[PDB]
RNA sequence: AGUAGUAACAAG
RNA sequence: GACGAGGCUAUU
RNA sequence: AUCUAUAAUAGCCUCUC
């Protein structure tokens, strides 16, 4: 029966096999290169590379977030007492007067002798938090009778092009700093030799990750989300000022409490997991928003003062933004430390491979080299169209930053892009291994990839990076086409 | 300057070796919002589009519009097709039977034995189940109890016999009753000023007609799925009722028995067992490659797997498999495909229409979708409703004869895929194909003399699958030389590589309680070390991160820390009062002493010798009030085995009557357990009433106490009087 | 409290809803109404817990005096609600700080298994940690040790007997073996106040086994599975010595595995006896020398006896077939693979033992002498013992004999593969199948007149002596005192010969089945890796070649044949099947010689082929080497080396100059000449063949190995090196 | 507004 | 408002 | 030689555009 049915089945019913070549792999998402679209704006819940933390020496006594914020503001009294705003940039639909009033109310509430962080429900606070904005629910009969009630046209995420600030953020977040933010608790003493090996390797890995800017940003996110969830549960019907705080340790062992800004939590009656609580964030920064204005459509920036870091003083701006979050996002922010694991497990695996090839632990050799082996190096990036190499620790920091960005910019667009581009990556690997891959509908796969590149900054930058790496891989393969031929 | 490109890692590491970095599972999983009606209507429309060239008629039992693509015209293009040919399916099944003698007979006999020794309580083992009495979703046990009670109202007492077979006979008979009486839920609305509307549910008798009951029995309740990774767009899932679930079990058991003995099936094996089987199969295919030839592996997914598979083909499959079985079992196995061929899809909550200027919103339910002009719907919804109209039922449902929206035939769908894999050749051509199947995912190994012959074999396999109603996705499938492939998200590159990312979400605090969560976290770390290639340094870091997450979740920071909190004050007081502080649990502010070598030891046991006697006695108090007690029996678990009172207090709903029935059941069950201490450990058996069993047990206990001196004359007389009065 | 229960039932029966629920709900339907719940269970408990811990009173208190002991407030912290009383986590902390002190007898008893686990960890020694390839196999293994193990149904029946004897139901005969145990347990729990269900799961924890599929490498005993996460990864091994005591069966199995590995390594060496002795003297089974373990245990296999003879010990010719011990008396058997048709109709591949053999058979108490022949059970002389033990011994002897009647007596379902497709020993499966269904075996075997001799009488299928008895079995009154010896001298080739010179055992009788030892085996020698699996050996050999690449290449260019002799290559030779070792050696030597002499040298191919040049060459009758497309190695279908293309064990990327060996990447940068990228691979794939030019269409399709082998010298041929790259070669 | 994204929340 | 199947885990 | 045998609840992972 199968033979008879296949005999009469049309030839048009075909899998249409096509041998894959490097020339068939085109760049993914060409629209990210056309300047008609606006460059993708900054939409992360908090500033990451533009963050500025007011530092106050502590005595290892985590008194209270309110007391910490008050003492930090007391140290920087000029910023605390700045009352007259000089507007620098304004969000399209924001009321800069209301935002400045809310900021001043936050500062006054933090600085008052009272022990509470509650804010009154004033006109500007109500506007900022979005009070009374939910639609009234009416009966089905009246709505059906009412001809003006129509189904809303869904809002689609818009299309954006590559923005250089994502590359800048990647470059800056993966660099080493002088501050440690990780607060890893102790474990039991090592007894088995495998435990001692693990501790010796953790030394290098943590020392590499703990000092990078991405670790400090991740800790800020984790602590803020923890505080926000606690406040949302504890204070459902109150406006609360939640300081954005961190604790860092210098290379000399001295600790600092860092205040990056203040947040205002709106009413939190989150019955559902996707229910939204509005958070109004006021974050200190030194970046002038006008240098690349396309990055800050969502921010209302005032200039509030200046600070001294060296012989040249640096301006201090206040980035003010209305934002929102839900319980799922708060829960997943409290557990962002897992980024570490995903970066560590990968890199450790590589080290283990080398160990199996050498017959001894290769952590020190991989990180810094030894008598018999030169330090292991990875292609890390580009500089003026030429491939640049970096150390093992740099690659570890890059992978950690990538995982942190997966958390920060993660949504359905990133998920779909990751899956489809993973299929494409497997095809490229097949090409590199000289496995002679074949395809059936390559344009369909490319369309599946490109359906997910709309406005996620990480997805757009990932498409750009994928195209760059694919070009480099084509250049490399050009030499593999003339072996025994 | 120098710009970081993370993809450059792949220049040094092969994609498979660094595959974990392509899974962004530290980010928030996508969640669905609002109604799933749009997705359900899209599913209905697409299911009917893939079968529109089939036989369209009207059901004489329900009056629904029915589409039958089976034995329909062969496809003329590469679009998804549901026009499976019965002859080709039977030929594939006969080839499978020839290659595995006695497999169908053994599987059918084992399934029949299991069914004969299966009780009605097997149906309580499900999650949210569609309840026809309330036309809602209720826990599987609740829906089963409601169905049993309603059947009792309609002279249907098969469930008393205890077996699944008499209850399924009762379901079949219920389908024939001219009318149905049952208990349903009715809400009373009260006006509580704030004004708000307060809902008070209660049970009330109700009656429906034969056709309405049949449509409810065949109905599927549709909802939206959340927390799904790797998908840009959301989808709708479906759940069936008790009538369907009764019969799905036997078909699933039969298909599982068949699949377990197929070397080409990836089900029901999973985890390390699946890895071992797959590795063995790949090695076998590698060694079986003809010399001097080419072996090529196709990583493939099937597109529209559930949409295009037809329950009629499944009925044919079941009839073929149970060829040598008694007639009763063949009918029993045929029931489920029949019910699925006549299934009806409930379309969900509906849609929402709003006035932006007036700031108003309203929910139009499914029965009233066409009550408003289609111009008041948005573009996509209007088009979908226009396409849905022919299959729409006036009560708010849709006829869904084609397709497999439920997705309850994973094993049988795998059997069909393996039957496709078992052809291995068309027309004596110079190629041979084999492979592995897991539902819609497959890996196809084709051995031939050159690449072109392998491509011809792949095309032949594609067309053969088309003949069986299976559509290989040309967009998400690819092929290469054997040695590297992907199957069910497992990546083989000269062996299966570890994928650590998929395990990341499990490294958090479980959310049972402090002690259980500590145990779960340590066990997760240990098993990830064993299975997912997690090195010792990463394992220790995972211990540290879990400890940090645990301390912040349970507000049990180190007793020598300066963190603030209601619990932390007492934690610091305990830290001051304690001498052997190394024996304190982490939940009590104690230090963490876990390392790699002791991940498998519970925390209390690990610190047992270090505890101070007073702290140990307080912690392990037999009568601590934080753990439930049986009623006063002693509880050996500590004070950290507490339970959270999960009160699902839906806002503005006052369950003054549902809670009453729940409490009545609880009191009866508690008394029964007090009479029968083994009931919790072993399921009690018996077709007699609980009252009679309890009465006889108490009579025996009283008499034996009297004879043993445990009870005196007066108490014995009282007990006998009460028993006789009862 | 019977009267209290009766009064409670009477009070409950007043409620009409409760009365109707009790009257209409069957005992079976209780299991339904126990799970009745009007509300769905909340999902995502992690988020629910993170949210609830921020609440004020998320914990439920059990009403009673102990809940009342908790103060309403403590230093400005409200611990309990002032319906269902709720408390804060601070209430739990307060109880742990100032609560009443209780007796901890219950916890110590309920979790005794975990305390044994902790003690096993504490009384353990840790060895060194080694870095290197570790090939792991996924096997179904036991997770936790159990003193007594039974299947879940038996354990459940025993637990019901111990804890709920009244409502236990039918006294299943399967519980008989455990009756004594039950009494013992009822002794310990007579006056315990612990809730019975907790005790039941304690007993399950003590009795019911948990078996899971896990990746293991050389240590499958539960004591080692407990520490598996620390034992090894994919690239490192951690020596571990668990505390407690280990069974004799585990020691015997581990020593059998060790001896088989030693023989397999030694046979390919020059003077195998000396190497075998050297390795054996340094072999430790967990924490005891191999020689001592061989001296103590009374058992083993051919390899164990050979190692005993090599060490100067006395050979014990004992064999184990599950339930019975068989001591050789006379005769030598040979195992051959053959497809046997089972009674069910399915042909199964089984190892059949030929020849005539005599065995002292012991099972429980029953003893006997078994005379077996190829595929036939000649005779079995038995002594009177327990009828049950007598019939188990008889059926065990019949199945052990591989008789045709036994195979044809199968009527039902027999699984020779587990759900993962792994091969289960056919003979043990047959033994298990026929143990519980001996009726069909006896019916198929046949019967004949019982012997009428003075001391000989038959036995029937009715487990009693009678005038009818099954063929072959004969009872005797000649009491035998079991087994309580021979003297042999081990020769150079590990063959055991008597004083007469006849060979009684040899290295060719050792089973080739690779198995996972139950106890960790260590070799206290720097060349321990030579006793590893095929993949580990391949990776280590190629790593050694890479480490000495420069000196090896220099010796090759200057020297001619001394480079082919190395101990690393000797270890590599042990994983090559001996049939092809000489042919592979000839092929590889010819290829390397042609690469050198013709000056077209390719480093990747040289490295790939060098290990295969160790065995003495074995050319064809016409004086030319055999030609190969791939060199197959022991174990698995993925263990082979492709001459032309890459292989799962060996692949080379010329673009990046990266060698992938068993999944590990190494760099040839520096140890390579870039000009080798322009060099043609067609000169290093066939012995005696050199690339003559471009692929000529005139010659036709690409020739095969046998077609190449028959070509005359100076003749061209089209060759496909690999996909998309043809070439033509000449001899 | 904002969150967000094919449909919701922005309290009931 | 959150289904089916497979594997693994914890608990009674 | 683990093939057998295996109560219930819950969690995590895998498996339409
Ligand atoms: O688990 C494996 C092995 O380690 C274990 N085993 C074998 N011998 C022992 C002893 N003596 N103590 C503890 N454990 C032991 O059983 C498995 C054996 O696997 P394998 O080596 O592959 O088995 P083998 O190849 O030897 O043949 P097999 O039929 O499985 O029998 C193994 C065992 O039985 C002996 N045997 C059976 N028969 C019918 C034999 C025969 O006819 N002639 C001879 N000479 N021996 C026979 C085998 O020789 C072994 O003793
Ligand atoms: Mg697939
Ligand atoms: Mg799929």
């Amino acid at each position: 029966a199968i033979e008879r049915n296949l005999a009469r089945m049309s030839p048009l019913v075909s899998v249409t096999p096509k041998k894959l070549t490097w020339e068939d792999l085109r760049p993914i998402g060409p629209h990210i290169y056309n300047h008609e679209l606006p460059e993708v704006p900054y939409n992360a819940f908090l500033l990451m590379s533009d963050e500025l933390g007011l530092a106050n020496m502590t005595e290892g006594k985590s008194k209270k977030p309110k007391t910490l914020a008050k003492e930090c503001l007391e140290k920087y009294s000029t910023l605390r007492d700045q009352t007259d705003p000089i507007l620098i940039m304004k969000s399209e639909k924001a009321n800069e007067n209301f935002l400045w009033k809310l900021w001043r109310d936050c500062v006054n509430t933090i600085s008052n002798e009272e022990m509470s962080n509650e804010l009154q429900k004033t006109n500007y606070a109500k506007w900022a938090t979005g009070d009374g904005l939910t639609y009234q629910k009416i009966m089905k009969e009246v709505a059906i009778d009412d001809e003006t009630m129509c189904q809303e046209e869904p809002k689609i995420p818009n299309k954006c092009r590559v923005a250089a600030w994502v590359q800048t953020e990647m470059n800056l977040l993966s660099t080493l700093t002088s501050k440690r933010a990780l607060d890893l608790p102790e474990i039991g003493p090592d007894v088995a030799p495998v435990e001692h090996v693990g501790s010796e390797r953790r030394k290098y890995f943590v020392n590499e990750i703990n000092y990078c800017k991405a670790s400090t940003v991740m800790m800020k996110y984790v602590l803020f989300h923890t505080s926000l969830l606690n406040e949302s549960n504890a204070s459902m019907g109150k406006y609360k000022v939640i300081p954005i705080t961190n604790r860092v340790v210098n290379e000399k062992g001295e600790s600092f409490d860092m205040l990056y800004g203040l947040a205002v939590k709106g009413q939190s009656h989150l019955r559902g997991d996707t229910d939204v609580v509005t958070v109004v964030t006021f974050e200190f920064s030194s970046t002038d928003p006008r240098v690349d204005s396309g990055k800050w459509p969502k921010y209302t920036v005032f200039r509030i003062g200046s600070l001294f870091v060296s012989g040249r003083e640096k301006s201090v701006y206040l980035y003010c933004r209305v934002n929102g979050t839900n319980k799922i996002q708060m829960k997943w922010g409290m557990e962002a430390r897992r980024c570490l694991l995903q970066s560590m497990q990968q890199m450790e695996a590589i080290v283990e491979q080398e160990s199996s090839i050498q017959g001894y632990d290769m952590t020190k050799a991989c990180f810094k080299g030894d008598r018999v082996n030169s330090p292991k190096t990875f292609s890390i990036g580009t500089q003026e169209g030429k491939l640049v190499k970096g150390s093992f620790g740099k690659a570890l920091r890059v992978i950690f930053t990538k995982c942190l960005m997966h958390y920060v910019f993660g949504n359905a667009q990133l998920e779909g892009f990751s899956a489809e581009s993973r299929r494409l990556l497997l095809l490229i690997q097949a090409l590199k291994d000289r496995k002679g891959p074949w395809v059936f509908d390559l344009e369909g796969m490319y369309s599946g990839i490109e359906e997910c590149i709309s406005n996620n900054p990480w997805v757009i930058q990932s498409a750009y990076w994928f195209n760059e790496w694919l070009g480099f891989e084509k250049e490399g393969s050009k030499v593999l086409e003339s072996v025994d031929e | 300057g120098m710009n970081i490109n993370p993809y450059f890692l792949f220049i040094d590491v092969p994609i498979q070796a660094a595959i974990s970095t392509t899974f962004p599972y530290t980010g928030v999983p996508p969640y669905s919002h609002g109604t799933g009606t749009g997705y359900t209507i899209d599913t209905v429309i697409r299911t009917h589009e893939y079968s529109n060239k089939g036989k369209q008629y009207i059901s004489d039992v329900t009056g629904c519009t029915m589409v039958d693509p089976t034995n329909g015209p062969l496809p003329e293009d590469n679009e998804p097709s549901a026009y499976a040919q019965l002859d080709c399916v039977l030929e594939a099944l006969d080839r499978m039977d020839e290659e595995h003698p006695g497999l169908f007979q053994a599987a059918s006999q084992n399934a029949m034995e299991t069914l004969m020794v299966t009780t009605v309580d097997k149906l309580t083992q499900g999650r949210q189940t569609f309840d026809w009495t309330v036309c809602r979703n209720q826990p599987a046990a609740t829906a089963l109890n409601t169905t049993i009670t309603s059947f009792r109202l309609n002279d249907l007492n098969g469930a008393d016999k205890g077996g699944l077979i008499p209850f399924c006979q009762d379901i079949i008979d219920s389908l024939d009753r001219p009318e149905m009486t049952f208990f349903s839920v009715k809400n009373i609305k009260k006006k509580l000023p704030a004004f708000l509307i307060k809902r008070i549910p209660m049970k009330v008798k109700d009656k429906i007609t034969k056709v309405e009951y049949i449509k409810r029995a065949l109905s599927l309740n549709t909802m939206t799925k959340d927390a799904e990774r790797g998908k840009l767009k959301r989808r709708a899932i479906a759940t069936a009722g008790i009538q369907i679930r009764g019969f799905v079990l036997v078909v699933e058991n039969l298909a599982k028995n068949i699949c377990e003995n197929l070397e080409q099936s990836g089900l029901p094996v999973g985890g390390n067992e699946k890895k071992a089987k797959l590795s063995n199969a790949v090695a076998k295919m590698l060694s079986n490659c003809p010399p001097g030839g080419i072996s090529m592996t196709v990583t493939g997914d099937n597109t529209k797997w559930n949409e295009c598979l037809n329950p009629r083909i499944f009925l044919a499959m079941t009839e073929r498999i149970t060829r040598d079985s008694p007639i009763w079992f063949r009918d029993f196995c045929s029931i489920a495909p029949v019910l699925f061929s006549n299934k009806i899809a409930r379309l969900g909550k509906g849609f929402m229409i709003t006035s932006k200027t007036k700031r108003l919103k309203a929910q139009i339910p499914c029965p009233d979708l066409f009550s408003i002009p289609l111009e008041r719907y948005n573009e996509e919804t209007r088009a979908k409703l226009k396409k849905l109209k022919p299959f729409f039922n006036e009560e708010g449902t849709a006829s869904l004869s084609p397709g497999m929206m439920m997705g309850m035939f994973n094993m049988l769908s795998t059997v069909l895929g393996v039957a496709a894999l078992g052809i291995k050749n068309i027309g004596n051509k110079e190629y041979l194909w084999d492979g592995l199947q897991s539902s819609d995912d497959f890996a196809l190994f084709v051995n031939a003399k050159d690449e072109e012959t392998c491509m011809e074999g792949i095309n032949d396999f594609y067309r053969t699958c088309k003949l069986l109603g299976i559509n290989m996705s040309k967009k998400k499938s690819y092929c290469n030389e054997t040695g590297m492939f992907e199957f069910t998200s497992m990546f083989y590159r000269d062996g299966f590589v570890s994928n650590f990312a998929m395990e990341l979400p499990s490294f958090g605090v479980a959310g049972v309680n402090e002690s259980a969560d500590m145990a779960i976290g340590m066990t997760i770390i240990k098993n990830n070390m064993i299975n997912n290639g997690m090195g010792p340094a990463t394992a220790q870091t995972a211990i540290q991160l879990f400890i940090a997450d645990y301390r912040y979740t349970y507000k049990c920071h180190r007793g020598d820390s300066k963190v603030e909190g209601k619990r932390m004050k007492i934690i610091k007081e305990l830290w001051e009062n304690t001498k052997g502080r190394d024996g304190l649990l982490v939940a009590d502010g104690g230090p963490n002493i876990y390392n790699l070598r002791n991940l498998h030891i519970p925390e209390i046991v690990l610190k047992y010798n270090l505890m101070d006697p007073e702290y140990k006695g307080r912690l392990l108090h037999p009568q601590n009030p934080f753990v439930g007690h049986l009623s006063d029996y002693d509880a050996v678990s500590g004070t950290h085995s507490w339970r959270t009172k999960r009160n699902r207090s839906i806002l503005n709903t006052d369950q003054r009557n549902m809670i009453l029935e729940e409490q009545c059941y609880a009191k009866c069950c508690n008394l029964f357990e007090a009479c029968f201490n083994s009931a919790s450990y072993r399921k009690p058996v018996g077709q007699h009433s609980m009252l009679e069993a309890m009465a006889h047990r108490l009579r025996m206990d009283a008499r034996l106490d009297y004879e043993s001196g445990r009870m005196s004359k007066d108490d014995f007389e009282k007990a006998m009087a009460h028993l006789g009065e009862i | 409290m019977t009267l209290a229960k009766i009064e409670l039932l009477k009070q409950l029966l007043r409620d009409n809803e409760a009365k109707t629920v009790l009257k209409q709900t069957t005992v079976d339907q209780y299991n339904i109404i126990r799970k009745f719940n009007t509300s769905r269970i909340e999902k995502n408990p992690s988020l629910r817990m993170k949210w609830a811990m921020c609440s004020n009173f998320p914990l439920a208190l059990t009403k009673g005096d102990m809940a009342n002991r908790i103060p309403l407030e403590y230093k400005g912290i409200q611990l309990k609600t002032n319906k269902g009383q709720m408390c804060s986590i601070a209430a739990v902390t307060w109880w742990n700080t100032y609560g009443p002190i209780g007796d901890t007898e219950g916890f110590e008893r309920v979790y005794e298994s975990f305390f044994l686990r902790k003690m096993r960890l504490d009384n353990a020694t840790w060895g060194r940690i080694t870095f290197g390839p570790v090939e792991r196999v996924r096997k179904r293994v036991l997770l936790n040790p159990l003193t007594k193990e039974m299947p879940p149904d038996e354990a459940s029946n025993v637990i019901m007997e111990i804890l709920f004897p009244k409502e236990a139901g039918i006294p299943r005969e399967s519980t008989w073996i455990h009756r004594e145990l039950i009494k013992e347990k009822r002794e310990k729990l007579k006056g315990t106040m612990i809730t019975p269900i907790v005790l039941a799961y304690m007993l399950e924890r003590e009795l019911v086994a948990r078996r899971r599929f896990l990746p293991v490498a050389g240590a499958t005993s539960a004591e080692f599975i407990e520490m598996l996460h620390c034992l090894q990864g994919e690239n490192w091994r951690q020596i571990y010595h668990p505390g407690g005591n280990k069974l004799t069966e585990s020691r015997s199995q581990s020593m059998i595995v060790a001896c088989r590995k030693i023989i397999r390594r030694s046979i390919v060496a020059s003077n195998p006896l000396e190497l075998a002795v050297e390795i054996a003297n340094k072999t430790v089974i967990d924490t005891e020398p191999l020689k001592s373990c061989l001296a103590a245990i009374d058992g083993g296999d051919v390899a164990c006896d050979i190692i005993r003879a090599a060490l100067g010990l006395k050979i014990r010719q004992r064999q184990r077939f599950g339930r019975l011990e068989l001591k050789r008396i006379s005769g030598r058997g040979f195992k051959n693979d053959e497809e046997i048709l089972i009674g069910n109709g399915t042909i199964q591949k089984i190892g059949i033992w030929d020849g005539e053999e005599e065995f002292h058979v012991r099972c429980g108490e029953c003893r006997g002498i078994l005379k077996k022949s190829k595929m036939k059970l000649e005779k079995l002389l038995i002594n009177s013992a327990k009828k049950e033990d007598m019939r188990d011994l008889i059926i065990l002897c019949m199945v052990f004999s591989q008789d045709t009647r036994m195979f044809q007596g199968v009527r039902g379902e027999i699984n020779f593969l587990n759900r993962a497709g792994q091969l289960l020993s056919p003979m043990y499966q047959l033994q298990r199948y026929f143990l519980n269904r001996s009726n069909d075996l006896f019916d198929q075997w046949g019967y004949e007149e019982s012997p009428k001799a003075s001391e000989l009488h038959g036995i029937n299928e009715s487990m009693n002596a009678s005038d009818y008895t099954l063929k072959g079995v004969v009872v005797t009154r000649n009491v035998i005192d079991d087994f309580s010896t021979e003297k042999v001298s081990i020769t150079k080739n590990l063959s055991l010969i008597k004083r007469t010179g006849e060979v009684i055992m040899g290295a060719n009788d050792v089973s080739e089945l690779e198995s996972q030892a139950q106890l960790m085996i260590t070799y206290d020698t720097p060349k321990m890796w030579e006793m590893g699996t095929t993949k580990e050996l391949v990776q280590n050999t190629y790593q050694w070649v890479l480490k000495n690449l420069v000196t090896l290449k220099a010796q090759f260019l200057l020297g001619k044949e001394d480079m082919f002799q190395w101990d690393a290559f000797e270890a590599f030779e042990s994983i090559i099947p001996q049939k092809m070792a000489g042919q592979y050696s000839g092929f590889a030597r010819a290829v390397l010689k042609q690469m050198r002499d013709q000056e077209v040298m390719k480093t990747d191919q040289f490295i790939k082929l060098l290990p295969f040049c160790f065995s003495p060459p074995k050319l064809r009758s016409n004086g030319e080497p055999y030609q190969f497309l791939k060199l197959v190695l022991k174990g698995g279908g993925e263990n082979f080396i492709e001459v032309r293309k890459g292989s799962p064990l060996f692949s080379y990327n010329p673009q990046t100059e990266v060698l992938t060996i068993c999944g590990r990447m190494m760099s040839l940068k520096g140890k390579i000449e870039d000009e080798e990228r322009n060099r043609s691979m067609g000169n290093a794939v066939l012995a005696g063949f050199l690339v003559s030019g471009k692929y000529d269409p005139d010659l036709g399709d690409f020739k095969t190995i046998e077609e190449l082998e028959k070509l005359k010298p100076g003749e061209k041929a089209n060759i496909l090196l690999y996909q998309g790259k043809p070439v033509k070669v000449v001899k």
